[PDB]
RNA sequence: CUCGCACACGCUUACAUCAGUAACUAAUAAUAUACUGAUAAUUAACAACCAAUAAACCAAAACAACACUAAAACGUUUAUUAAUUACAUUGUUAACCCAACACAGGAGUGCACCAAGGAAAGAUUAAAAGAAGUAAAAGGAACUCGGCAAACACAAACCCCGCCU
RNA sequence: ACGAGCUACCCAUGAGCAGUUUAAAAGAACCAACUCAUCUAUGUGGCAAAAUAGUGAGAAGACUUGUAGGUAGAGGUGAAAA
RNA sequence: ACCAAAGCUAGCUCAACAUACUAAACAAAUACAAAAAUACACCAAAAUAAAAUAAAACAUUCACCUAACAUUAAAGUAUAGGAGAUAGAAAUUUUUAUCCUGACGCUAUAGAGAUAGUACCGUAAGGGAAAGAUGAAAGAAUAAAAUAAAAGUAAAAAAAAGCAAA
């Protein structure tokens, strides 16, 4: 009834979700990490 | 140890690692870059140690002593010719000790002297058939020795006094290598009677 | 034997301490193998002492006395490492004839990109392996596209310098006009 | 509807 | 409208270079040579603007056809954009109609 | 920078004006 | 070839030395100066 | 050693020796109380307890008894120029026991000299009376000094 | 939210994640969970004795300096297997068939410290 | 400090025993029997360098048994901080 | 005046010693758990990591004696194997976490309700209006859409719509 | 392409419900912890992008709750409020 | 008199030439929850691009829009189109090499987003900045030179009456 706090935080679920290891199994999240080097991110993931 | 510098850089004849340095250059500034001729390191003919002659300046015609030489602007600096005044002991209620500090030079305003003459004269890199690189001059013609200068370091190694941890030197140029085709674990191992028995097994590597 | 870790009790109040000079590469080479494995411990246990004074100078406000003694041990102890070092590598190239000590093979990866993979060590082949067959070395066909843009951004960052090496020579030509 | 429009935060940097 | 305060270092041009001197020599090549080489065989510049001329439109269509296959990718699809809208508003833009 | 110079000559008319202005010449 | 005007200085010039003597906010700036000045004449 | 591969190990493989080792050593004064036979080193990361009770036993010939060892979290928090944060390195403290009841106590590395004391005592004296002498006449108003008449 | 530009070790996550900082296995787990520490995996350092051993961390500045010559591969063999091989081919004595006597090995798994696979770690 | 013993701290519930509630007639002690680990082993001890710690052992299992085993016999008694020991 | 100690999850040196605060941080000052500089620290017994196959076994937890309906987490033994070899690696601080904040909000378990933890008023004057609390002559819903609110009251009955939780 | 760390529902694995009334652990009754949010007053750039004070409903079940997993936009989910 | 003002470098843009095209760094660790030496495996995959728009609506259609090998002409011709909007070839023709490459391109609200994909805002894909100025020497800071010119204030509060001025 009072929203704002959505994000409890977790490292179970981070490195579950947005973890190096989940990107690289989908080809879908390899092409993520593509533009992220090609885009000169300092953290490609999690 | 070595300093990494930002690529764009201002020079002001103190070391980079000084605190001078970084009093005078705070590590979140940067300034004008100033226009520096490229000289080559082949083409560089002024070192620390032989005089010079000073062309312009207050002072003209004089010649003094290199001490300092800051490779990245061309600079020169005499022994005290082109000076300027300043104070270095400074506290709340007292100052003095006005001690005279040198201005620096650019190579255009100094001119190596010849050794005879005495006069400026323009040098020239020559290759002799001794197959040494020694500077010639052009009017008088004669070759300039290189200026020896003492290190920064300041030790002479004419006059030194081994230590309790120092090295004789008929130790360090004492020779006992015997070239064999054993490594060093090989030579170790049999010098002491380190045996060994069993192999190691079939290791796969990929 | 745990004075060691300190220099001896008429050295410790010095202000300044005079050392020679560290062992050049030249020297080392024409000591025996056997004398390099014993001058080892010898700088090893100079080292010891050495960092010892530094982090006690920390710990008393006050300054390290002659620093530069540290810097020439490590130097020393560098110097050593690469003699015997070059000693390993000849005598491997005469018996085997191979570059580098630890085998590998040039790999494209997931990512398109050219990696040295060095091998590891298993007690078990290659394929039977779990770990070792998940990952994958090859470059799927939507690989292409993103390989062929990092051409173009480092072909325009090499285009960018290029043209920057111009410009500061006609700059400085003008303002030392010599020739 | 229910109509609202979020606040927008100023950068940090400022 | 703050403007400078010290008098900026006049530009001392030479009008006798040898850029200037040599200015526009051969510009009469073909009249003067037999007629063997067009003076539009002079131009230095980019491939697809030796000896032509053209609107907005019709240089980025020519731009396209010549050096089209050399482009890179994101100038190649900048490229394609700039077509599209100039196409929309020549055609389909204007006043005189 | 804005390129030019007839912008810098001009107000070099003016810092004379406000010289003479607060220091009259004799 | 990018062109600015530099003699803005005395663009404004020439319609504030109309307004110095006015009273309030009009004789400083210019968007309520030149108002003031047009109905001034 | 450190950033070497070991050989992978199995049954009946020889014994694994290292000849010049590349691990180095502090021994630092213990921040706070410690009993008379525990002495505090630094040791690096790729350390582990029987790899310094080897060290000790074998290059020292220091009769060891237990090690105990921990990892030590470095600061994170200070910001560069820049805003980026500076991380201090992270360093394994280790602590040892002596085994045949030998005593070890820090000793002093920074005794003072009295006449260095001494001495840097009338440096100072020197420099107050300097000042003092340097000091203006309050009589004299400001007016200079050095002109005679 | 949580940093994801720092570095991800033993002391952010979990009771359950526990990652070693680096250091080398010196065993396994046995039947009561009990950790077997094997004595061979254990780094045996050896050292020799330094005694009667004569040198020190520091040379005399007055010792010259020598022309650095990185050792070659070549010059090993002129220096150690040059002299033996040239005497006996002059002497008939040469054996292309078999070089063991010069130094050389065919296969490097029969001894004890390879080469190629580098066994010996320093 | 106790820490370089080293002892660590912990919370769970605090406990005086006697081996038998207080319910239990028998309120007196007679003899103990302790049977020391595999850890502390003689052996093991001297493979670590340890020849003193032998008796060492044996005096420190005594003290920390028999004290927590007099105590509760105290304070099953009415005994306690304030009360001291009659008997 | 009373939400206190500890663990898990999270945060990541913000904790400790000493010194400095003209200014930066605290919505103020003193000042320092919160700002700056130097030095220092959490030590394993607790916790994480911590064997495989074949075979025998229909019979609930609720003080479990024995039963109910909704039919229920929770394993021992035998056999065949299992590197046997002191000391492995890792988590140990905190006034803290998620909510733009040093936010009257959100936050799981064990044990206490205290032996522990904390300060409603920066200094005055005692106007109106507004908020919160206590009391009242005679009358007791005459108020008002409605007994809303408040009360020394804390009861009884009818109807409409839904059965009920 | 990326999102079920809030929320709707489900699959795993855990953990809570003291006293009082009754042959009752009966989707019974009184009343806390706990969970929802009926009515009114403050608050309305507020302590809070939905709260505080008083008062209320359930409180052995179709109940609250921690950890972790699953369903993704032409869809998911829903004791239908689009 | 405060707040302010001024500077010209950092670097960039568009080409040309051009080697022939994922740089620099890889000692150790990197797809267990990446940067954690070490155990009986499973491994992998493709299906026409659609629509915003134009036809003043909108259903057939709507250039470029992934894959053309160019230029001068044939030609906006033959044809294809609710024969409307608009779409549009070919046969057949033309094209002499290398140097002469630099700038009627910008100068810190411009030029790349860049001092930088870093701070910071988002769980995540992603979004994404502002910021530099002394001199030959500051190893000349009782330090020096320069405009004292934006709004806003101070020096200096106001005295009947009014689109504030004439
Ligand atoms: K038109
Ligand atoms: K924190
Ligand atoms: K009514
Ligand atoms: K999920
Ligand atoms: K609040
Ligand atoms: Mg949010
Ligand atoms: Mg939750
Ligand atoms: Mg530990
Ligand atoms: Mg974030
Ligand atoms: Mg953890
Ligand atoms: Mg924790
Ligand atoms: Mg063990
Ligand atoms: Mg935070
Ligand atoms: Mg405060
Ligand atoms: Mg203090
Ligand atoms: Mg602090
Ligand atoms: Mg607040
Ligand atoms: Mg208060
Ligand atoms: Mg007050
Ligand atoms: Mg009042
Ligand atoms: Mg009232
Ligand atoms: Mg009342
Ligand atoms: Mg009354
Ligand atoms: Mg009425
Ligand atoms: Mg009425
Ligand atoms: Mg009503
Ligand atoms: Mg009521
Ligand atoms: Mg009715
Ligand atoms: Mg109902
Ligand atoms: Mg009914
Ligand atoms: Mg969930
Ligand atoms: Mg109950
Ligand atoms: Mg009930
Ligand atoms: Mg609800
Ligand atoms: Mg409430
Ligand atoms: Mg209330
Ligand atoms: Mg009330
Ligand atoms: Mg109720
Ligand atoms: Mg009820
Ligand atoms: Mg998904
Ligand atoms: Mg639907
Ligand atoms: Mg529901
Ligand atoms: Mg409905
Ligand atoms: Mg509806
Ligand atoms: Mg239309
Ligand atoms: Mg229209
Ligand atoms: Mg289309
Ligand atoms: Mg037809
Ligand atoms: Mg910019
Ligand atoms: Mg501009
Ligand atoms: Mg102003
Ligand atoms: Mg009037």
């Amino acid at each position: 009834k009072a929203r704002g706090n959505e994000y409890q935080p977790s490292n179970i679920k981070r490195k579950h979700k947005h973890g190096w290891v989940r990107r690289l199994r989908t080809p879908t999240g390899v092409q993520v990490i593509l533009r992220r080097m090609h885009k000169g991110r300092k953290s490609l993931s999690h | 140890s070595k300093v990494t510098l930002p690529p764009n850089y201002r020079y002001g004849m103190s070391r980079p690692g000084s605190l001078s340095d970084k009093r005078k250059n705070p590590p979140g500034t940067r300034r004008r870059r100033v226009p520096v001729e490229p000289i080559s390191d082949e083409d560089w003919h002024l070192f620390c140690g032989d005089k010079v002659e000073i062309l312009e300046g207050k002072d003209a015609g004089k010649q003094g002593k290199v001490v300092q030489v800051i490779r990245q602007r061309n600079w020169v600096v005499v022994e005290g010719l082109n000076t300027h005044y300043r104070y270095v002991g400074k506290t709340v209620d007292y100052r003095g000790t006005m001690i005279p500090s040198e201005a620096p030079l650019l190579h255009n305003q100094v001119k190596l002297v010849d050794p005879t003459d005495r006069k400026p004269t323009d040098v020239e890199w020559r290759f002799t058939e001794a197959g040494e690189r020694v500077r010639v001059s052009t009017r008088s013609g004669r070759i300039i020795p290189k200026p020896e200068f003492p290190r920064a370091d300041g030790i002479v190694p004419e006059t030194w006094i081994d230590g309790p941890k120092d090295t004789s030197v008929e130790d360090a140029l004492e020779k006992t290598y015997v070239p064999r085709l054993k490594t060093l674990e090989e030579e170790v191992m049999e010098a002491m009677g380190i045996q060994e028995t069993r192999r190691h097994k079939k290791v796969y590597w990929y | 034997g745990l004075e060691e870790f300190f220099d001896d009790p008429k050295n410790w109040g010095e202000e300044k301490v005079k050392s020679g000079a560290s062992w050049t590469c030249q020297q080392l080479r024409n000591k025996s193998n056997e004398d390099l494995h014993k001058l080892w411990y010898v700088l090893l246990k100079e080292r010891n002492m050495l960092l010892t004074l530094e982090q006690e100078a920390k710990r008393q406000r006050l300054p390290m006395p002659s620093p530069e003694r540290l810097e020439k041990v490590v130097d020393s102890m560098d110097a050593l490492d690469k003699v015997v070092q070059e000693r390993e590598d000849a005598l491997r190239l005469l018996q085997t004839g191979q570059e580098k000590a630890r085998p590998g093979a040039w790999r494209r990866d997931i990512f398109g990109r050219i990696i040295w993979h060095k091998f590891k060590q298993w007690p078990i082949p290659w394929y039977l392996n779990k770990k070792y067959n998940r990952k994958r070395f090859f470059a799927m066909p939507y690989v292409e596209r993103f390989v062929r843009m990092r051409i173009e951004k480092q072909a325009r960052i090499k285009a960018r310098k290029r043209s920057l090496e111009r410009k500061k020579e006609k700059f400085l030509q003008e303002k030392f006009p010599h020739l | 509807k229910k109509r609202f429009t979020p606040p927008t935060y100023q950068p940090k940097y400022k | 409208f703050h403007v400078r305060v010290t008098l900026p270092p006049r530009k001392v041009v030479d009008r006798w270079n040898e850029k200037r001197a040599m200015f526009g020599v051969y510009d009469n090549i073909g009249i003067l040579g037999n007629f063997e080489k067009h003076p539009k065989e002079l131009i230095k510049g980019p491939i697809w603007l030796r000896g032509w001329k053209g609107n907005e439109l019709q240089r980025c269509i020519r731009k396209k056809r010549m050096v089209g296959n050399r482009m890179f990718i994101d100038d190649l699809h900048n490229l394609n954009k700039r077509i599209s809208y100039l196409y929309k508003h020549f055609n389909r833009h204007g006043k005189y109609r | 920078a804005k390129k030019g110079f007839r912008a810098a000559y001009r107000f070099q008319k003016e810092l004379e004006r406000w010289r003479l202005l607060r220091c009259p010449p004799p | 070839l990018r062109s600015r005007v530099t003699d803005r200085y005395w663009r404004v010039q020439e319609v504030l030395k109309h307004a110095r003597h006015f009273r309030g906010r009009k004789n400083r700036c210019y968007r309520l100066a030149v108002r003031a000045v047009t109905r001034a004449f | 050693a450190r950033n070497v591969l070991y050989p992978l190990y199995q049954l009946g493989n020889p014994q694994l020796r290292v000849f010049r080792t590349n691990f180095f050593i502090q021994l630092v004064r213990p921040g706070t109380a410690q009993p008379e036979d525990t002495v505090q080193f630094r040791i690096p990361m790729e350390m582990t307890r029987v790899d310094l009770r080897n060290y000790l036993e074998r290059i020292y010939n220091v009769p060891v008894a237990a090690v105990r060892t921990r990892v030590q979290y470095g600061s994170n928090r200070r910001r560069d120029h820049r805003n980026i944060r500076i991380k201090k390195p992270d360093y394994k403290v280790a602590y040892v026991q002596l085994a045949l009841g030998q005593t070890f106590t820090f000793p002093d590395l920074f005794p003072e000299r009295k006449g260095a004391s001494v001495d840097v005592d009338v440096r100072d004296q020197v420099l107050e009376d300097q000042r003092q002498k340097h000091s203006p006449d309050p009589r004299r108003g400001g007016v200079p000094g050095w002109f005679g008449l | 939210g949580a940093d994801r530009m720092s570095k991800w070790t033993s002391k952010r996550g979990p009771r359950t994640f526990c990652k070693g900082r680096g250091a080398k296995g010196t065993g396994f787990h046995g039947r009561d969970g009990k950790f077997v520490q094997i004595k061979e995996m254990i780094p045996e350092l050896v050292v020799p004795e330094l005694a009667g051993f004569k040198l020190k961390p520091y040379v005399n500045y007055r010792a010259p300096e020598g022309t650095d010559t990185p050792l070659t591969a070549k010059q090993l063999f002129l220096e150690t297997a040059a002299p033996a091989i040239e005497k006996d081919f002059k002497a008939g004595t040469f054996d292309p068939e078999h070089l063991e006597k010069y130094g050389f090995e065919p296969t490097q798994e029969g001894k004890l410290f390879q080469l190629y696979p580098k066994n010996f770690p320093r | 400090k106790p820490d370089k013993l080293p002892l660590f701290k912990r919370q769970y519930e605090n406990t005086i025993f006697i081996g038998s509630k207080t319910a239990d007639p028998l309120c007196y002690g007679h003899t103990q029997f302790h049977l020391l680990p595999d850890k502390l082993k003689r052996e093991k001890l001297l493979k670590q360098n340890c020849a003193d710690q032998i008796e060492v052992v044996f005096r420190a299992n005594a003290i920390a048994s028999l004290f927590a085993w007099t105590g509760a016999q105290a304070m099953y008694q009415g005994f306690w901080s304030e009360a001291d020991v009659t008997r």
